[PDB]
RNA sequence: CAUCCGGUCGAUCCUGCCGGAGCGCGACGCUCUCCCCAAGGACGAAGCCAUGCAUGCCCGCUCACCCGGGACGCGGCGGACGGCUCAGGACAACGGUUGCACCCCCCGCGGCGGUCCCUGCUAGCCGGACACCGCUGGCAACCCGGCGCCAAGACGUGCGCGCACGGGCGCGCGCCCCGCGGGCGAGCAGCGUGACGCAGCGACGGCCCGCCCGGGCUUCCGGGGCAUCACCCGGUCGGCGCGGUCGCGGCGCGCCGAGGGCCCGACGCCUGGCGGAGAAUCAGGGUUCGACUCCGGAGAGCGGGCCUGCGAGACGGCCCGCAC
RNA sequence: GACCGCAGCAGGACUCCGGGGUCAGCAGCCUCUAGCGCGGGAGCGAACGCGGCUCAGGGAAGUCGGCAAGCCGGCUCCGUAACCUCGGGAAAAGGAGUGGCUCUGACGGCGCCGGGUCAGAACUGGAACGGACGCGGGGAUCCCGACUGUUUACUAGAAAC
């Protein structure tokens, strides 16, 4: 045992674990609104994720953003590129601009770098992450696109 | 422009001491170039005590103006140890000066840290400027 | 002065940021209170006047074994496993989530009670029931806890384990 | 501030002391000579307890008096008219309260 | 609110600037017959300041003088707003747009109001006591020492519904999800039941909850120049556990990773940088200025630290170093 | 230990073998084995000398000149400029720690047995730790010779060769 710590999901109690064995819940599976499903992958997981989207004590509220992932690097958390054009006014023209979000990649869904996720605003859980992934959608093996 | 004949103290600062500055004049420190009313004898370098007026010069740490004069200045502190004839054996912990003119007049506002009863009985100046007589 | 502003901090790209304001009464910290335990609770006026009880140095806790449904006052007999500073188990200080030896006493009626597992009733008779502080002295004032049981227990057994 | 020590000094210009236990000879300014109190109890629990009421209902009227007229009359020459110096007796239960 | 004209030549046609011509906003000169309005120590001196004045009001309690007026005192409320300036600060302030299921708030306004035992309590109703003051004082000043008298809606106690009751602590939904609420886009609230703690406040009982206003953070977008600054950061970027806070978060601390930002210009440097609403000029597209009038920020010689507070890291508060 | 220098002269003489402890060390300091008590002894504790110490306050004012003495020094971690033939400078300059205990970690062969190094932490001791010993003071320039080398045995080690 290396870690330094247990670590326990708060919503269950840990006599659970112990006896009982024919029925009860072991996992909280809480449904996000917004109209996204609580994957199955939070459903039947074993991760545990304080700040999980789905089953961490964490709440989505505020706005709903998508990007593409530029880093999958750190633990549990991603970068997500932010791709929009800003219009200069004196010349008609439009400037390609880009901005980084910190977002927490809970391990339920997978992320392979250059896949679309929806990042959703939550209660600050680092000095840069203020965003939580909801959805994957991935994309093809291997441009600027605005989402 | 010592006012009063001082009963003779050790003296512990000789010609070359690097005294350093009791006063917001500017000096940091002060390189003592002679001692007044010195008439010495052969081979014995000029000596100073507390309260006896020293000339000065100013090295590189101080303001450009105070440097490169030989200016007046008076001992307010000593570390060698002197015994006032009361008997108390008295010393400081750094040897220190304040530059001020013959008549008395000081360069600086301010004086810093204790001064000698020596040099505020003998200078009028530096007993109203100086905090504490010790 | 201890503050909690991030004015004092870098940015997410490690340049200095510039200081706009001088330190501000609202973003203020205290000095931590790690809460020594025995072998008295301070009252602090925070922000809308609201008293915090600081506890300092706390005896005993209400400590429960929910399985059995039995809770009880104990004593603390002695602090195990802090599981972020060694230096705080053998200074006896008390945090959340800190294991910690109880009396048996208060529950050692239940020894002849069976059928609440097994493993917890050995520990009735030893004197050492552990058990993890859960409510924060220094800012609710109290040491309440909760007996370690199933999977956690196994765990904090085999990092107690005499090695 | 700058204040003087607990323990006493030469320094000290002046000090202060409490006769408790004294000589049989009586002070020339201290023992002969009596204060009178300036004023009297007001607290109605103590004007009660003055006049003994627990040793022997609300008494209302055994309040005392100065008597001296009224403050703030002498120039008016309304000295014969002598008000009741009464102290106001405070802490004393009414019908209303 | 679509305009040109004078000047290189010996003449000419150009390029190209120079100069005029218009309109502001300030200085200077000379000159102003009267009235109406109106700016007015901002401009690399947020340099320094003599003097005067800018925050009082109130009567809960009232046995000096004067009457119903009380002075002085104690107590309350306010002094955190206002007035002032633009030094600092260039993913900061500031603008528009979100959130707080991560929060603090005086007043006022609307609800709500049960307060454990047990010892000792007085509940027609408790103490003892401080200031003013009486006396007796030192000190250059500033400043205040003792000893006694004696009030509060001041101070400390305090009986009072074991559906007693603050905080915090346990156990209390799921069977793939979503299709009802006290409710919500959201598992949030409240309660039950364990145990802890005795939180309130009661001597003219009122905690508490709401709404308001005012915060604190927060999301997205916009948010100076300089490459004679090309790589940069090292709580820096994430995880995890604690602590701290009104709360959130490297905010702090351990621990554990190795991230994070950048030619879509990162970082460094610089500014005679407060930002916006706006102001000037003015076909159009623009250019320039954003001291100051309202809004938001920041600061009270320069740094720190605090106390009182519902709110101030307050300076017509305090403490310390510095400079004068 | 008898050679050769006047001699049974702190002069000069080529090898072989080479334990322990502290240590990076065949260094210094102390020792096991082995050897061994040197042109004599006693007394005294003057000046002066020679070999060493220590010194208040100042800090080269001494002197032809910092001569001589002192300062610095081991290790570990930071932190290092001008210049420069890009190799250096550089141990630049400048800091900080260091003991004794009590324990933790890592590093192998693989039932089980090494290794002595590296970190990290308590806790302690007049405010102490390379505790003796061993063991750069540093920097800014000018001239000359590029350097490493060689040199008047017995007054010149240099810029000379």
């Amino acid at each position: 045992q290396h870690e330094r710590a247990y670590h326990k999901q708060s919503q269950i109690f840990q006599g659970r674990f112990l006896r009982k064995d024919n029925a009860r819940c072991l996992r909280f599976y809480k449904s996000i609104g917004m109209g996204y499903h609580t994957p199955i992958t939070a459903i039947n997981g074993t991760y545990i994720d304080k700040k999980c989207p789905f089953t961490g004590n964490v709440s989505i509220r505020g706005r709903i953003l998508r990007g593409v992932v530029h880093s999958a690097k750190m633990q549990r958390s991603i970068i997500v590129r932010r791709d929009y054009l800003h219009f200069v006014q004196k010349y008609k023209r439009y400037e390609r601009r880009h901005k980084h979000v910190a977002a927490h990649l809970s391990p339920c869904f997978r992320v392979k770098e250059g896949d679309i996720v929806t990042i959703g605003e939550c209660r600050p859980l680092s000095k840069t992450i203020r965003f939580n992934v909801i959805k994957v959608e991935p994309v093809s093996e291997a441009r600027f696109s605005p989402f | 422009g010592g006012i009063g004949n001082k009963f003779r103290i050790s003296c512990g600062l000789p010609v070359g001491a690097v005294i350093n500055c009791a006063d917001n004049s500017g000096a940091k420190s002060l390189n003592m170039i002679a001692v007044k009313n010195w008439k010495g004898h052969l081979n014995r370098f000029p000596k100073a005590s507390v309260g006896d007026m020293v000339l000065i010069t100013v090295g590189r740490d101080g303001k450009p103006e105070l440097r490169r004069k030989v200016t007046p200045a008076v001992v307010v502190r000593q570390r060698k140890v002197w015994r006032r004839k009361d008997g108390v054996w008295i010393y400081f912990q750094d040897n220190a000066g304040v530059i001020i003119n013959p008549k008395g007049e000081l360069k600086g506002s301010s004086i810093t840290g204790p001064v000698a009863k020596e040099a505020a009985d003998r200078w009028p100046k530096i007993s109203t400027t100086a905090e504490c007589v010790h | 002065g201890i503050t909690h502003d991030k004015m004092y901090k870098r940015s997410k790209t490690g340049a200095v940021q510039g200081k706009w304001h001088k330190k501000r009464k609202y973003n203020l910290g205290r000095q931590p209170a790690n809460t020594k335990l025995i072998v008295k609770i301070s009252t602090i006026r925070c922000r809308g006047g609201n008293i915090k009880r600081r506890a300092l140095r706390l005896s005993h806790g209400s400590f429960a074994w929910g399985s059995a449904d039995i809770s009880h006052k104990a004593r603390i007999l002695q602090v195990v496993y802090n599981s972020t500073s060694n230096e705080l188990v053998r200074t006896n200080t008390l945090v959340k989530g800190c294991v910690v030896q109880i009396d048996s006493a208060p529950f050692k009626s239940a020894l002849s009670n069976d059928t609440l597992d097994k493993e917890i009733l050995d520990q009735i008779r030893g004197d050492h029931i552990l058990a993890r502080i859960s409510s924060r002295p220094g800012q609710v004032g109290t040491a309440d806890g909760y007996i370690l049981e199933g999977p956690e227990l196994l765990f904090y057994q085999k990092k107690l384990a005499p090695k | 501030k700058s204040i003087r020590g607990c323990i006493v000094g030469p320094d000290l210009h002046a000090l202060s002391v409490v006769l408790v236990d004294a000589g049989d000879k009586t002070l020339p300014g201290l023992t002969d000579v009596v204060v009178p109190k300036r004023l009297v109890p007001k607290r109605a629990s103590k004007i009660r307890r003055l006049f003994g009421l627990p040793t022997t209902d609300p008494k209302d009227q055994m309040l005392v008096c100065e008597l001296i007229k009224e403050l703030g009359h002498e120039v008016t020459l309304k000295n014969g008219e002598k008000k009741l110096k009464y102290p106001k007796v405070q802490r004393v239960v009414t019908d209303e309260k």
